[PDB]
């Protein structure tokens, strides 16, 4: 459909403009976003609780299958963790917990909160030392260096947990906005008017724009949980998403082949031989695989697959894809416009 | 919008289909071949879902299909469960050149059990069948697996178009049977 091609021009135009607008608004999002309302908190808790129950039922249906059940339990634990984080917010909204800053003084906004504490807890701060302990129990630990260390660890753990909660809260808020978009998209798809069908595609662009904000938060969360790390353009470790060009697992390395980074396991490497590339374990080499066409083919195939798991941050990936998509479209248009002339 | 001289096409059915399976198996290429009749060898990562529309004729009826491709990296998959809402059929894709993608079919079936409606239809597709010298997944093994689940199975090539139309026609026929 030539006209579909011709339209792709503005379509890609609109898509990448929308993506870039969302990427640029990310920083402001962190500071200006609207808090979840209790109703939103309740909606997410209900949805996760239903998912939890479904997983439980599937575990029973698959009883005996250790591998399947273990997979289901991983998912269930993940949902249980999200529910417990939401429960903290619910508690804060109902007064069972209160937000405090780093000195243990109350603050209004989750944004300004360092910890959320219950009525049986207190925070003690002294010249940059921070302690979390049972309310009224300072005398029990004040002369015990091991117990003060425990109180400092507890403060840090709670602080870390609230930071997780803040990022998850922003995810849930954006998720609810995105779910509403999907209903409207369905309504538009029901139409026989091609103009409404086109509007659905434009709305999808805004939907995926919000998904880019989710994706940045998911990367920040992964690094915060010590599952992944950020790296700059030269592959040096950095602390902030703002300085990062790459994000990869702790169990991975940025392997430089031909001036490009491939994310592979630390126990792997890539071998180049006469224009072929092989993903191998550290202990293998050409001498070890030369007698086995099966090993060579598998290693080549495994190298080929690396392209499907980019190590780039969301912003860099979007820029990379823009270039590729634009180039392919321009090629198709150029062939269509010109080839028949000769 | 519709006049007497230029009327928009009507439809008798509107099915929502989801494509799932490992990154790289060819879900997006299947989508684009079916909906747009295009193909590129050049890989482009997804940053979210996509949908395309195509209307087919089957058994004396007009069926509008909205076909959704799911995201690949976990950071882009936050609200995956929402896309299953209203889905009539799920096409599970593996790559016949990639044993891992076939082994992972059981995990994808688990996602369907977790998120889909109880009556959802399923189809198994083994893609990249044109790569004859690189095939590793045995047809009979895959056919036996699909049969054990009571679901249809086709081998496809988004590149050469082999069985692409048939796959969607088969899925539409299965859904229609219960309407
Ligand atoms: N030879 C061949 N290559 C394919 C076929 N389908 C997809 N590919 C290639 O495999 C790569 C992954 O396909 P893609 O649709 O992006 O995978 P997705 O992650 O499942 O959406 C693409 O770059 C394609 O060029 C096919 O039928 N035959």
């Amino acid at each position: 459909k030539l006209d579909k091609l011709e339209r792709q021009g503005k379509d890609l135009e609109d898509k990448y403009k929308t993506y870039e607008e969302n990427l640029e608004g990310f920083e402001k999002l962190l500071t200006d976003s609207e808090e979840l309302s209790l109703s939103e908190i309740n909606e997410k808790m209900k949805a996760f609780s239903k998912d939890s129950e479904k997983l439980t039922q599937l575990m029973e249906k698959h009883k005996g299958d250790e591998k399947t059940v273990q997979s289901l339990q991983r998912e269930h634990h993940d949902i249980k963790a999200k529910l417990a984080n939401l429960q903290v917010l619910h508690d804060a909204h109902t007064g069972k917990k209160s937000y405090v800053n780093e000195k243990g003084n109350p603050v209004s906004s989750l944004k300004d909160a360092h910890l959320a504490i219950n009525k049986d807890q207190e925070v003690v701060e002294h010249k940059g030392q921070f302690y979390l302990l049972q309310k009224g129990q300072w005398d029990a630990i004040k002369n015990d260096p091991a117990a003060l260390e425990k109180a400092q660890k507890d403060y840090s753990q709670s602080k870390h947990d609230l930071a997780t909660i803040k990022m998850e809260a922003l995810i849930h808020k954006l998720s609810l906005e995105m779910e509403k978009q999907l209903e409207t998209i369905n309504d538009l798809i029901m139409s026989t008017d091609p103009k409404e069908n086109e509007e659905a595609t434009k709305l999808l662009h805004k939907h995926n724009g919000l998904n880019l904000k989710l994706a940045n938060l998911q990367d920040m969360l992964a690094v915060h949980r010590k599952e992944k790390s950020f790296f700059n353009e030269k592959g040096e470790k950095v602390t902030s998403l703002n300085d990062a060009h790459y994000v990869i697992g702790k169990d991975q390395q940025l392997f430089n082949l031909g001036g490009k980074f491939y994310p592979i396991h630390k126990e792997q490497k890539i071998l180049e031989k006469d224009g072929k590339f092989y993903l191998l374990k550290q202990g293998e080499d050409w001498e070890s695989i030369k007698d086995s066409p099966e090993k060579q083919k598998k290693a080549e195939h495994d190298f080929h697959k690396l392209q499907y798991e980019t190590p780039m941050t969301v912003k860099k990936l979007v820029h990379h894809n823009k270039g590729l998509e634009t180039t392919i479209h321009k090629e198709r248009i150029e062939e269509l416009e010109h080839h028949h002339h000769h | 919008l519709g006049s007497m001289s230029s009327m928009n096409p009507e439809y008798d059915y509107l099915f929502k289909l989801l494509l799932i399976g490992d990154s790289g198996v060819g879900k997006n290429c299947l989508l684009l071949r079916f909906a747009d009749d295009t193909y590129t060898e050049s890989y482009i990562s997804t940053i979210g879902v996509d949908f395309k529309i195509r209307t087919i004729e089957l058994d004396g009826k007009t069926i509008k299909l909205q076909i959704w491709d799911t995201a690949g990296q976990e950071r882009f998959r936050t609200i995956t469960s929402s896309y299953y809402r209203g889905a009539h059929g799920i096409i599970v894709v593996y790559d016949v050149t990639d044993q891992e993608s076939f082994n992972n079919v059981k995990q994808w079936l688990q996602e369907i059990d977790r998120y889909a409606s109880e009556n959802v239809n399923k189809l198994l597709v083994g893609n990249k069948c044109d790569l004859t010298t690189k095939k590793v997944v045995d047809y009979t093994t895959a056919k036996e697996f699909a049969d054990s689940l009571g679901i249809p199975f086709l081998e496809t090539s988004a590149k050469n178009a082999t069985n692409v139309e048939q796959s969607f026609m088969t899925m539409a026929a299965e859904i229609k049977k219960r309407m």
